[PDB]
């Protein structure tokens, strides 16, 4: 995961030569300078008469990116006749396969062809060129008197290569014996020492080779791919030979004893043409010192969720056991045609964590199929099948795509840090890329608190700025900078300690540190060598009990870590990274003993009582009601303390009053659950003994209907505690009452009348308004001002009429509205006024005989106006006095009322009574 | 009166067609900014716009030709018909659609396009001789399956490269069999000889004209040949309107992807056609073999069934390859290949369980959504096909033809055809966004009552 | 198939370069080989498969071409390169050879040594008479030899034979025999051998039967 | 080193038969194809017949087929050609050759086959001596009237090799005539004897003829 793709060392050669077919790394005992090897099969060179011979070029990884040919030769074809190749170095693909060890480089030409003096037939024997220091040797055991396809003529030695521990050379020759194949193996030392340039059929004394097989194995290609390892227990490494068309095109991998070409182990593919054996690699994946064998099968067809066959490529993993009984897992490509089995190669210990591992190439994957290489760690039980990181080609196809990862090598520490890189070929782009690894540090961090249980009275720490002491605790932070390979001895770790993380986000800060007087502290820690778990200690301050009501909620202490980079990096800028599976979030929880007596059992004494601010609710409107609820804690404290009150829906809860500083500010919810109506206040979950919380609960009581004489609220306080969870219930009632003030109003339309009315004359029997006099409309009204409606009232009117024997006001019509019905004792409109189209001074009802008019008034809503209008005429005869001039008069009527019945039958009811005088000034 | 386009289409002569199929636009001053505009056809019609100035296209689904579907392939004279609608008239307005359906029957008669791809290795010289009676006889037996069958021919001899070919170690192998007192051909990879033709007697002659070549490496180049025969529609003569039967005739195991490494062939096979003007696969020396994955994808995508006419001794590999190349079939070939006629007739009968549609020459602006009736009256959305049918069974596809935006005023022909079948539905599609109202406009300052503006499509602007 | 090979003959001075051309009536790919044949010796393969030389054949010999047209070039021709050259087709049955090219070495002109011999007593005894003329060590190969009997030109009975070019001195020798009946021989007195050649005015040798 | 040696050539009357053989050594005879090529008196080479390494396939020139058989014994390392119904067209030097994939890599020395109704005749040899002075004297011998070819001529039984010119035979009316000259110092002739030695294998005849002064 530590392999970057940001600053790779990018290698390339001349276009069309296919640089990238095979890669390797050269590390001679001769120097501190190492070189990358990249093969280029179609390369042109100096050798006269030879085209597309191929070449392997050596490149200095420290900048200096120029690649240069290895001088394995310079001459043209070995002759026999002049200018007649005895060997054809043209179109041979040199660099198709490249491998080295120490100061020896052996490059392959699988299409190297020979002429045998015996018969004029060109044969695809395949050979290698060995560069030993400055000495050059032709390696070709595949060339012998066995001139054709029946023989070794078709070996095509060179498709696969490796070396054993010490010095044996493994040359795969898949075309041998009618393409059954053959693995050719010899000590490189014998090859160098016994070589005679005038003989092209040199046999070696220690030469081993797979024997010719039955026709059963025709076209199997043993030698397509090869690897080495300690498969047959200890001793010399064995040979891992891929044979992709063995087992009827399923493919097989054979492991041959390194000392004798006789099969030890046999592995096979599950699917036809998967090509099980394209890539055979071996490594000790579990870190238990035994090589396993990982077999790529790039054409493997998997099955998707829809049953579709998906060409993804497979890597078949055979995990070694002492008994030779291999266990197995499978890795597979993700994308279609992203041939994942194309290459497997050692990465070595990518994190320096004790596990050897590999990387997998899927050369034709990615949108814009550049090729993807999958990097993951080994495990004691197998491979981590899921990539942590991938390397990807950065180049577009010129024609064919680069096929990134087609060829691959690794498990070499090229730079100063002992974290191996990956050399990933890209032959379709004439390129190879070195992806560098960062150091990987596993950091074991720990956080401990000694007095994990707190006591608020243990005030033993001095606070630096006061004469006062503090109850406190010791927080310890340790660090282990573990890492292998080469990493700087001293690592720089940045650590921050956060106290009370869960309360800082808007709640009261329960705890701070003594010296910084804040909930946080940080330091840059220098941790050296690994295992040196040095530490720092901080002392925390528990906040004063007089302000902080919290007793049960834990105090959490957190460590937050960052591994630095510039200050922990080497001279090439190769910064470390922490191990991908290591957390940087470490914590401990501390708690305070919540009272709980001497026996550590919480035994609360929960009690509640209330104070009513208002004693009455009036019926018919929304009556505010605030009740102060007092929550006591007379015993031990409590867990998840709450105030619960059962409230009739008719009493609409508004909230907890925040307009009085003498009261606690309690959060409060309103809900209905399982046929209930409730108000719930937050008394503080972690409650302490002695806490007194008072709060006002404000309601709006509607109750407009014919309800009970009081509104009842049922209150209790409770907890989730082990003992005594609920307080006794306090039952609170607020009286309900009928309030129905009614205002009696009235007015005479005109306030006054002037006697000299134009054309106003006396008639023995008057008709129409003109012969009677002015019309005055007297308005009487009952208005419901109070909130309570009523069912019945009466409006009583006394209309002055006969002063002495003079009839003054004749009622034309009673215009009434609302639920009103008038009954009169005396005849109304005795004068037959068909008009429509609408004690001397005070002519009161106690002076002039009055008419008694009583109006029944029915049900009236609050705010309703019950109206009585009396339209009447002033008759001339009774105003135009005859006895002595005239007098100013006040014509005075009187309207009284009495509200009798309310629908609120079960409530106290008071009669509502009053009266208004209505007058006209006649002058 | 006022209905949608009353406020959304009055400002535009075209938008009103785009907004609703029920709206109409008067012209020639029928209602010269009278009061209502656009509304519905009927509202303007009543308010003095009854004459055809209303220019009222609506979306329409009509059938131009519906010759009935046939029961038997033997029902000659009137053309045996495999599908029900033949020609359809579709009129769309912007952002709208119309429904139609395609009834297809597996009549005992859909057409067959068969390609005879032969192994031209030396052991087959006697097969080329036996095959001189085929084409004519193959088609004759097939006449009972369908009245219309075409036969082509090609061959394979493997990649002409160093390790597969006898390497041209000498010159002697540039024109081989000098070794045994005879002569034979050089290696060529994949060759195409005869495109499919109804004149099947041409095959008899074309095979007589052929002769074998020499292969050192026993595995055949059959997978390149199959993939090219599968992919190169333009030369093989595949009519989309016909079933494609690729017959692979051989006496040996095939060469597969990444085996090509032995010749220096490492180039991935992209599944593309590489057959040039010489009817030859030019990629035979640079490209690797296709994988089972590529074969499956291309033959499935393009509706090619493979028939493996393979001799008994190598059947195990071909049957196992078929399991990883779904949709294909493998039979057993006689050493004298005299049973190809029966092998194919049987293979065809075994293949016959699918109906799938393809729409040719569809423009980017129109989307055809399918719901396929695979069983009884149940339809599965997103399908152009149904599986599990027998000869004589039918399938019914429900299709929605929707247009996005307002494509140019050109008639397009959408050909909806079963793959496999001659008969197809030609849907002729036009777009009613552009109509007479646009031409019928004379702004001229005045005409917008007392003012200075424009006037179009029955409304001043 | 027909293999046409040109030039039929070639005269090359040492140090100069030459080329031979092989034409096939149809394409024979690279199925064309070249051979050399010296006097009283069998043919030897020079070049095989149109351009591949063999094992001890000089680089000076270089084949080239394909299909229908092939060549054999010889750089800096040596005395030892004298002799016949043949191309051969191996594409289709029957195998065929070209007509062949006779390579001659050009050298300084040299007059012949001419010597005349009378019939032996042994031949005359049996009734015949052959008068023999040897013309040795000459160059160019083109010479005109005539016989005159009592001054009169004779063609009947005259048999000529030329040796192949000498491998050491690159010269030619010829033998001209005049065969008569003894009775005819005895009717004439003077027998003359006349050699017309470059470097001279014919060279004449004679024998008188009455001397 | 490859060695091929043909034998069995000679004079055959038209319509007759003749078996040629060619021994071989120095190589794995059974691993190579073998053929016969003949050189026609016009000096044209013509391929005659080929037999495959295992003897399974045999190809013949169209104008040869049905008359000749090519065969081999791979145990005896010997190649054979059985000719029959021979015509004048079949007169040639026959050479055995080893193949290298269409080329004739190695050739034998050649065995001469003559098809003719002419009878075997020994040569009559006559001395050629100068008629009745220089530093050197030219001597010779006329070898006349023999049939078939070849004839071998040496001087002083091979002792005299310098100054010797043997002319190719000329065929006149079914008999061959050749001559041979020798140049010797005038100071040694007649002081030393010069003898023409003529061998004619077809008739098992050898004649030693001394050249004496006239």
């Amino acid at each position: 995961f530590n392999l970057d793709v940001d600053s790779p060392a990018e290698y390339s050669g001349p276009e069309g030569s296919y640089f990238g077919f095979a890669v390797d790394f050269f590390v001679p005992s001769a120097s501190s300078r190492m070189f990358l090897l990249v093969g280029a099969p179609k390369a042109n060179t100096t050798q006269p008469g030879i085209v597309e011979g191929g070449q392997v070029l050596k490149c200095d990884w420290s900048s200096t990116r120029r690649c240069q040919p290895i001088e394995f030769d310079a001459t043209g074809n070995r002759d026999y006749a002049k200018d007649d190749p005895l060997e054809f170095k043209s179109h041979q693909w040199f660099g198709a396969s490249v491998r080295s060890k120490q100061d020896k480089i052996l490059a392959c030409a699988p299409l190297y062809h020979w002429r045998t003096e015996m018969k004029q037939e060109r044969e695809p024997v395949g050979t290698c060129f060995l560069q030993d220091g400055t000495k050059t040797v032709e390696y070709a055991p595949c060339r012998s008197q066995d001139i054709d396809a029946d023989g070794q003529g078709f070996c095509q030695g060179g498709f696969s290569i490796d070396f054993t521990k010490a010095d044996r050379v493994l040359l795969g020759g898949p075309g041998s014996f009618y393409w059954q194949g053959q693995l050719i193996s010899d000590q490189v030392a014998e090859i160098v020492s016994k070589y005679d340039p005038n003989v092209y059929s040199i046999k070696y004394n220690n030469q081993l080779a797979t024997r010719t097989a039955q026709a059963i194995f025709d076209d199997s290609y043993l030698g397509y791919s090869v690897a080495v390892g300690d498969f047959n227990g200890d001793g010399i490494d064995d040979f891992v030979s891929g044979v992709p068309r063995a087992a009827r095109t399923l493919g097989m991998v054979y492991i041959y004893d390194g000392k004798n070409m006789s099969s030890l182990y046999n592995f096979t593919g599950e699917q036809m043409a998967a090509y099980f054996g394209f890539s055979v690699a071996a490594t000790d994946i579990n870190g238990d010192d035994y090589a396993d064998v990982f077999i790529g099968a790039p054409l493997f067809m998997d099955r998707g969720s829809d049953g579709k066959l998906q060409e993804v490529g497979q890597v078949s993993v055979s995990l070694q056991r002492a008994s030779g009984d291999f266990q197995t897992t499978k890795l597979n490509g993700f994308e279609v045609f992203a041939r994942f089995g194309s290459a497997i190669a050692p990465l070595g210990d990518l994190d320096q964590d004790g596990f050897n591992d590999i990387a997998i190439a899927a050369p034709y994957g990615g949108e814009d199929k550049k090729g993807i290489v999958y990097i993951f760690n080994g495990r004691s039980t197998g491979l981590n099948a899921v990539p942590s990181q991938i390397l990807e080609g950065q180049w577009a196809a010129r024609s064919m795509p680069p096929s990134f990862g087609y060829s691959m090598k690794g498990a070499t520490d090229i730079d100063k840090n002992g974290y191996p890189d990956l050399i990933v070929g890209a032959f379709g782009v004439d390129r190879a890329i070195l992806y560098r690894a960062r150091p990987v540090i596993t950091v074991n961090a720990g956080l401990e608190v000694y007095p994990s249980i707190l006591n608020q009275d243990n005030k033993t720490c001095s606070l630096p700025g006061t004469a006062l002491k503090v109850s406190c605790f010791n927080v310890r932070f340790c660090l282990k900078a573990d890492g292998k390979g080469v990493l700087p001895r001293k690592l720089n770790f940045q650590v921050e300690l956060l106290l009370d993380k869960l309360k800082q986000k808007g709640a009261i800060r329960r705890a701070l540190f003594l010296y910084s007087r804040s909930p946080s502290h940080s330091k840059n820690m220098t941790i050296s060598r690994g295992g040196l778990m040095q530490c720092e200690e901080l002392i925390a301050y528990l906040r004063d009990e007089s302000e902080f009501r919290d007793k049960l909620t834990p105090i959490t202490i957190f460590m937050e870590y960052r591994l630095d980079y510039r200050t922990a990096a080497d001279t090439t800028g190769l910064q470390p990274i922490l191990n991908q599976f290591t957390p940087a979030n470490i914590s401990r929880q501390a708690h305070i003993l919540l009272d709980c007596g001497e026996d550590n059992v919480c035994k609360p004494k929960l009690e509640v009582s209330v104070d009513s601010d208002q004693k009455k609710i009036y019926i018919g409107d929304d009556n505010p009601l605030t009740l102060i609820v007092k929550a006591q804690n007379q015993g031990e404290g409590a867990y998840e303390a709450e105030l619960i009150v059962s409230i009739p829906l008719q009493a609409d809860f508004i909230g907890v009053v925040r307009n009085n500083e003498a009261l606690a500010r309690l959060s409060c919810a309103f809900k209905t659950e399982n046929q209930t109506r409730q108000v719930v206040c937050d008394l503080g979950n972690p409650m302490k003994a002695g806490t007194q919380l008072l709060a006002g609960l404000r309601f709006s009581v509607h109750q407009q209907s014919e309800m009970d004489t009081s509104v009842k609220f049922d209150l209790q306080i409770q907890s989730s505690n082990l003992f005594d969870k609920v307080s006794p219930v306090v039952s609170h009632k607020v009286d309900l009452a009928v309030l129905a003030a009614v205002e009696i109003r009235g007015v005479s339309s005109p306030d006054h009348i002037f006697l000299p009315i134009p054309n106003w004359e006396h008639k023995e029997n008057p008709e129409t308004e003109e012969d009677v006099g002015p019309v005055v409309q007297h308005i009487y009204e009952l208005r419901n001002n109070g909130p309570s409606s009523f069912s019945k009232a009466m409006l009583h009117l006394q209309w002055p009429y006969k002063y002495n024997n003079n009839t003054l006001l004749y009622i034309l019509h009673y215009d009434i509205d609302g639920p009103m019905n008038c009954t009169s004792d005396m005849e109304i409109n005795p004068l037959r006024i068909k008009i429509s189209s609408l004690d001397i001074h005070t002519l009161g009802c106690g002076v002039a005989q009055c008419l008694k008019i009583v109006c029944q008034v029915g049900r009236l809503d609050r705010g309703k106006s019950a109206i009585l209008y009396v339209k009447s005429l002033l008759w001339t005869e009774t105003f135009m006095n005859k006895e002595n001039q005239n007098h100013s008069y006040s014509l005075k009527s009187s309207a009284s009322f009495n509200v009798i019945e309310f629908p609120y039958k079960n409530l106290p009811i008071e009669d509502i009574t009053n009266s208004t005088l209505v007058t006209t000034n006649v002058t | 009166g006022p209905n949608i386009c009353t406020t959304r289409g009055v400002s535009s002569c075209q938008q009103c067609l785009a907004v609703s199929p029920m709206c109409a636009w008067c012209s020639d001053e029928a209602l010269p900014l009278g009061s209502p505009r656009c509304d519905l056809k009927e509202n303007l019609l009543k308010d003095n716009c009854a004459p055809e100035s209303i220019e009222f296209p609506v979306s329409e689904a009509r059938v131009l030709e519906d010759r009935p579907l046939s029961d038997k392939g033997s029902g000659d004279s009137s053309q045996v018909t495999q599908v029900s609608p033949q020609r359809i008239a579709l009129r769309l307005r912007p952002d709208d659609s119309k429904n139609f359906s395609i009834q297809v029957r597996q009549v005992e008669d859909y057409p067959v396009d068969i390609y005879y791809l032969m192994d031209l290795s030396y052991s087959m010289k006697d097969d080329l001789w036996s095959i001189q009676n085929l084409g004519t006889k193959l088609a004759t037996q097939m006449r009972k399956l369908t009245s219309n069958l075409r036969i082509g021919f090609g061959a394979f001899v493997d990649k002409p490269v160093s390790p597969y070919m006898y390497i041209s170690p000498p010159e002697a192998l540039e024109n081989p069999c000098y070794d045994m007192k005879t002569t034979c051909l050089p290696m060529f990879g994949y060759k195409h000889v005869l495109t499919l033709t109804d004149q099947v007697t041409r095959f008899n002659e074309e095979v007589k004209k052929q002769s074998v070549s020499r292969n050192r490496d026993a595995p055949e180049g059959g997978f390149d040949a199959i993939m090219q025969a599968t992919v190169c529609d333009e030369k093989i003569g595949w009519r989309n309107d016909a079933s494609h039967l690729l017959v692979f005739t051989t006496d040996a195991k095939t060469h597969i992807a990444l085996d090509g490494r032995l010749a220096g062939i490492v180039q991935p096979n992209d599944g593309q056609c590489h057959v040039g003007s010489d009817n030859h696969y030019s990629a035979s020396t640079t490209m690797d073999y296709p994988s089972l994955g590529l074969m499956t994808e291309k033959l499935s995508q393009k509706n090619i069934n493979l028939i493996f006419a393979v001799t008994e001794n190598v059947v195990n590999l071909y049957q196992n390859y078929s399991e990883l190349i779904p949709g294909t079939t493998v039979g057993v070939l006689s050493m004298d290949s005299s049973n190809v006629l029966q092998l194919i007739v049987d293979a065809y009968g075994k293949i016959r369980s699918k109906v799938e549609l393809e729409v040719r020459d569809l423009p980017e602006e129109l989307s055809l959504s399918f719901n396929a009736t695979c069983l009884n009256n149940e339809v599965i959305p997103g399908l152009k096909s149904c599986m599990g049918l027998k000869i004589g069974d039918t399938v019914s596809f429900s299709i929605e033809a929707k247009v996005r935006g307002c494509p140019q005023e050109k008639e397009k022909s959408f050909t909806i055809k079963p793959v496999g079948f001659k008969d197809s539905l030609i849907v002729q599609v036009t777009f009613d966004c552009d109509c007479a109202c646009q031409a019928q406009a004379e702004p001229n300052s005045h005409r917008c009552n007392n003012g200075n503006g424009t006037f179009e499509c029955g409304v001043c602007r | 198939l027909v293999m046409t090979q040109t030039p039929a003959t070639l005269s090359v001075t040492p140090g100069d370069s030459v080329s031979l051309s092989c034409r096939a009536s149809q394409s024979i790919s690279n199925h064309l080989h070249w051979y050399q044949q010296k006097s009283h010796e069998s043919p030897r393969l020079l070049i095989k498969y149109a351009s591949q030389s063999i094992s001890g054949i000089p680089s000076r010999f270089s084949g080239s071409g394909s299909g229908t047209d092939f060549t054999l070039s010889i750089n800096s021709v040596e005395t030892e390169d004298f002799g016949m050259y043949f191309c051969q087709q191996s594409n289709s049955w029957p195998h065929t050879f070209g007509g062949g090219t006779k390579l001659e070495i050009k050298r300084a002109d040299a007059a012949p040594t001419v010597s005349i011999f009378p019939p032996s007593s042994e031949q005359l005894t049996s009734g015949g008479a052959s008068v023999v003329c040897f013309l040795n060590n000459f160059y160019p190969k083109d010479i005109n030899v005539k016989w005159k009997i009592d001054g009169s030109e004779r063609q009947n009975g005259v048999l000529n034979s030329w040796t192949d070019q000498d491998s050491k001195d690159s010269t030619y020798s010829m033998s001209s025999t005049l065969t008569l009946t003894k009775d005819e021989y005895e009717r004439h007195n003077s027998y003359t051998c006349e050699a017309t050649h470059k470097t001279s005015s014919p060279i004449v040798k004679s024998f008188n039967r009455n001397e | 080193e490859v060695q091929l040696e043909e034998s069995g050539g000679g004079l055959v009357k038209p319509g007759g038969s003749l078996k040629l053989s060619c021994a071989a050594s120095g190589f794995a005879f059974s691993s190579y194809d073998m053929s016969w090529v003949r050189q026609i008196p016009e000096k044209r080479l013509e391929w005659v017949a080929k037999v495959s390494s295992g003897g399974g396939s045999t190809y013949y020139l169209d104008t040869v087929q049905g008359r000749f058989t090519i065969s081999r014994d791979n145990a005896k390392n010997t190649l054979y050609l059985q000719m029959s119904s021979l015509n004048s067209e079949d007169t040639a030097m026959y050479y055995c050759a080893r193949h290298n994939y269409g080329s004739f890599a190695y050739w034998g020395q050649g065995t001469l086959v003559t098809v003719s109704a002419a009878k075997t005749t020994p040569p009559s040899v006559y001395p050629l001596a100068p008629g009745s002075t220089n530093s050197m004297v030219t001597l010779g011998c006329l070898v006349k009237g023999y049939f078939p070819e070849p004839v071998t001529v040496t001087w002083n039984s091979g002792s005299l090799s310098s100054g010797v010119h043997t002319f190719p035979a000329v065929l006149q009316s079914d008999l061959y005539t050749l001559s041979s000259s020798v140049t010797v110092p005038s100071s040694t002739w007649p002081s030393e004897t010069v003898t023409c030695n003529v061998a004619h294998p077809a008739s098992s005849t050898k004649v030693d003829k001394k050249i004496v002064p006239r």
